[PDB]
RNA sequence: CUCAGUAGCGGCGAGCGAACGGGGAUCAGCCCAUUAAGUUAUGUGUGUUUUAGUGGAACGCUCUGGGAAGUGCGAACGUAGAGGGUGAUAUUCCCGUACACGAAAGGGCACACAUAAUGAUGACGAGUAGGGCGAGGCACGUGAAACCUUGUCUGAAUAUGGGGGGACCAUCCUCCAAGGCUAAAUACUCCUGACUGACCGAUAGUGAACCAGUACCGUGAGGGAAAGGCGAAAAGAACCCCUGUGAGGGGAGUGAAAUAGAUCCUGAAACCGCAUGCAUACAAGCAGUGGGAGCACCUUCGUGGUGUGACUGCGUACCUUUUGUAUAAUGGGUCAGCGACUUAUAUUCAGUAGCGAGGUUAACCGUAUAGGGGAGCCGUAGAGAAAUCGAGUCUUAAUAGGGCG
RNA sequence: CCACAAGUCGAGCAGGUACGAAAGUAGGUCUUAGUGAUCCGGUGGUUCUGUAUGGAAGGGCCAUCGCUCAACGGAUAAAAG
């Protein structure tokens, strides 16, 4: 025990690799799993992903929709849960970004609720839904 | 956790670092990390387009009664290039910090179960002479071992360089391979205390 | 490489909870003969069919 | 991590060649030619097996035949009447006392005649 | 390194593809005519480096052997147990290694002074900014197209002034074009020194281990090979015999070995001889297979072993491609050697390991697989085109109904 | 009903209607053919967006218009020997 010839991985850790074309008795002979002719025996052989053999591709179809909004880009979404990260009892933006669970360059922060939290915060500059405010307020937090 | 030193003393050594239940996979899979990582990876080959020559057609396509070809130095023919050339390769793995540490603690367990380390209160030597590193290892009964002191006097160092299945290291550079690779381990207490910080 | 998103499927497919969420063609113009109950029904989002969802998925892989 | 085939390769082909031995020109020194005669001659004695007990059935019924109409039956009669009798000795061992024990081949016969009648 | 294959561009096809912000490496500013930082030369001084080199520890007996470094028994050195050689495998036989020293004379670099010279025809920027026409560059294909360059035609204001903030206007914010110089972090290897390899070992590895860009081919540009190994030491065979004073061989001699004798280690296969045993000149075909007499040698004397195989039942090669091949459809004269599912990145699924409502670092630093580095990424919440709301949300006059959750 | 994209029938609820004294009937015509996806553009509306801010341009959403794309799932805006 404990030598370096003595040291294996646990069962089903590691598995052979594939290797075709080695013969009858490996079962990948031949053919190697290919089939017989065609564009895919070919090397290279398979089609563009979204080809449909010519007629009009299903995301060709359909019509595009919609437009994408810039100021979605730079809103965050926090959940209440994530506020036992925040160090101190101040949640606002910056300590929120401090506690790593908003990107520094997001603009503003929504909290929804979805978990639980023990401790009481003071929430500055922060959007709070309705029922994150209460479940501040119940926590013993203040808003502003 | 208690331990005793060669000398009757007691010393108290923490269970996360001294104590961990052993790991085999764990142990494996870092193990073959670090001699992965150990490997230099330098090596070529060179492909039908890197092979000196080659550029023309060797004979026509039709007519001569030949099997058709397109280079002389096409993979299938004598002295053409390699199907699939060699570059020189990255073997490093990426170890996660929890997976190593916990490997380390899983193997300073083990030799201690074993009765591979030796703990010593202190160990120095006055000289740097071979003879007197041998004869203080001949008295402990540890001829083949790795010494791990707090920090690495010249003296020892140099005391231990011409010794075979003897190496000594700092607390703070010892690795998975070289705690299994010898037959015994001494560690100082200092350096003991100083690996218990570390927690492995 | 990274993998490159098909941009036309990124631009007519969005991701719901469980699956991607389209419109529905045959509203673009040609609609006085169309009746007034296809006109209301064509109307609105509607989702992609399960055959269809492992092209999607190859074609929009950051979605 | 190059490997050469050689020592391998060689012992491979030298092995058929050596189950080759015995067989007409190209056939016992050639490597195509002997290893195409290996796998037929696999595939003759696969089938082979099976064709040697109906040859040897067969020479055991005719011998019993000669022996029942050198007694004054048929082989087939001779047969009913042993099962009649209730005799369950095989044909392989009937065949054996035919060729070499005629007295104890008569008896038989006359015990199935007399199951017969 | 991220942001991010995101925002966008695109016969809105195939594809192309940012920026802002954040984390690192390196950090540095100085001037326009009395003129700066800096750079380059020459000389002097100091320091360091480099071009020859010197010393450098410690082993005996015994057995096998042609030969000892190998066996068995004891001993010594180690700041030297890197490596190479010596008749097989050596820390102590040799060259070396650690370590301690060493330079008439020359070269490189670094710093400090001295003198030159440069920076430096230039003094706040007019045929310039802007505009019309045609093109080019920007991730951006004329598009809602800002911004940069200009071939052609024009053309300001000049600090109460002018440029930009993606058509454009107003307001705010920010900068000062039409004059210059500037190290580091970055890119590379013809060449020099040291060291290294889960790189090759003579069809491999450079085309080339060898008198190779040679022989050879071509008018020429150009193309382009094959070819390594006696033995530890030549001790490379005095002399005799056959033969043409040839080639070649038989003795002799050397050698551990000559079937190591010169294109000489080993010495496979295709292919070609000689010798012995059995079968074979009245019998029709993929050449075998299942039975089976006789003969020869051996023998544990047999219900045995080896070789052969009279006679007999059955039996039209292999591969590929095909509805289907003995096919008179394809491919292979034979042997030996080589010859085809790889590598990098991204992504998804499955196993397995760590941690777990959390998981994890990247570049980079680090005498460096450690330890630091939390920027970023994935998960933890959906609905809606979106603004917005949020365990709900969209649609609607509707709390009805319905869709996604 | 159906590979997808599509196609078909529909009781019932709310609002506003028409015809009936009323119970009621009516979401085109006895039914099954009379047709064309996507892209790009035009028109009406809009308690959506709007690249510093206020606007605007442009974009989105709802309704609708421009095909013998008839080789009628339509490879180009553009093609004979
Ligand atoms: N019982 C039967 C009795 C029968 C009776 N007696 C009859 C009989 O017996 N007839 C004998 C006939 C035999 C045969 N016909 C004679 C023959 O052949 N003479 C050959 C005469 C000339 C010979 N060609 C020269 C030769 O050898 N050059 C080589 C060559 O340049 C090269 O080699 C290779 N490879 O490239 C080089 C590389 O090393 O070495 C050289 N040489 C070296 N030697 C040295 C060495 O050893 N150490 C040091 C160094 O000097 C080495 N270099």
């Amino acid at each position: 025990t404990l030598r370096l010839n003595e040291l294996a991985p646990a069962e089903g850790a590691k598995r052979e690799h594939r290797r075709l074309g080695r013969g009858i008795g490996s079962g990948v002979g031949k053919t190697g799993g290919r089939g017989i002719k065609g564009q895919k025996s070919r090397k290279s052989g398979g089609v563009r992903p979204g080809f449909e053999g010519g007629q009009t591709a299903i995301y060709r179809r359909l019509p595009k929709f919609g437009f994408t909004s810039q100021i979605a880009l730079k809103t965050a979404e926090v959940r209440l849960s994530e506020l036992s990260k925040v160090e101190g009892d101040i949640v606002s933006l910056e300590t929120l970004k401090a506690a790593n669970v908003v990107r520094r360059d997001q603009i503003r922060a929504r909290i929804v609720l979805s978990g639980e939290i023990t401790r009481a915060f003071t929430v500055q500059g922060v959007a709070l839904t309705k029922g994150a405010k209460a479940a501040i307020e119940a926590a013993g937090g203040k808003v502003e | 956790m208690n331990l005793k030193t060669v000398s009757g003393s007691a010393v108290e050594l923490s269970e996360v670092a001294f104590g961990r239940e052993f790991n085999e996979a764990l142990v494996h899979q870092v193990v073959t990390a670090y001699l992965a990582g150990g490997r230099q990876g330098t090596r070529a080959h060179k492909s039908r387009a890197d092979v000196s020559g080659g550029g023309k057609k060797p004979f026509r396509q039709k007519g001569t009664g030949r099997a058709r070809a397109g280079s002389i130095r096409s993979p299938i023919w004598v002295g053409g290039g390699k199907t699939f050339a060699a570059r020189p390769q990255d073997w490093s793995q990426k170890v996660n910090r929890k997976m190593y540490r916990g490997a380390m603690q899983c193997i300073l367990a083990e030799l201690v179960r074993q009765d591979r380390l030796v703990l010593v209160e202190e160990f120095a030597v006055a000289a740097p002479k071979t003879k007197e590193l041998l004869a203080k290892l001949n008295d402990l009964n540890a001829a083949r071992a790795l010494i791990v002191t707090d920090a690495v006097d010249e003296n020892l160092y140099l005391a231990a360089r011409n010794l075979p299945h003897v190496d000594v290291v700092d607390a703070t550079a010892i690795d998975p391979v070289s705690l299994i690779a010898f037959d015994k381990v001494v560690m100082s207490v200092a350096a003991a205390k100083k690996i218990e910080v570390e927690l492995g | 490489a990274k993998l490159k998103t098909r941009r036309g499927a990124a631009k007519r497919f969005k991701a719901t909870a469980n699956g991607f969420k389209r419109k529905q063609a045959f509203k673009r113009h040609i609609l006085t003969k169309k009746s007034a109950k296809r006109i209301r029904q064509l109307r609105g989002c509607v989702m992609v069919h399960v055959s269809d969802v492992a092209s999607v998925r190859r074609m929009c892989p950051y979605i | 991590a190059r490997v050469k085939r050689g020592v391998v390769a060689h012992r491979r082909h030298k092995k058929i060649l050596a189950r080759a031995k015995g067989y007409y020109g190209a056939r016992s020194r050639v490597y195509r030619v002997a290893f195409q005669a290996v796998i037929k001659a696999g595939q003759y004695a696969y089938r082979d097996r099976r064709q040697k007990k109906r040859q040897f059935r067969a020479l055991w019924i005719a011998r019993i035949n000669a022996g029942a109409r050198q007694n004054g039956l048929s082989y087939s009669r001779m047969i009913d009447g042993l099962k009649k009798a209730q005799v369950i000795i095989d044909r392989r061992v009937l065949a054996d006392i035919a060729m070499h024990d005629a007295v104890a081949f008569a008896a038989l016969a006359e015990k199935a005649k007399g199951a017969l009648a």
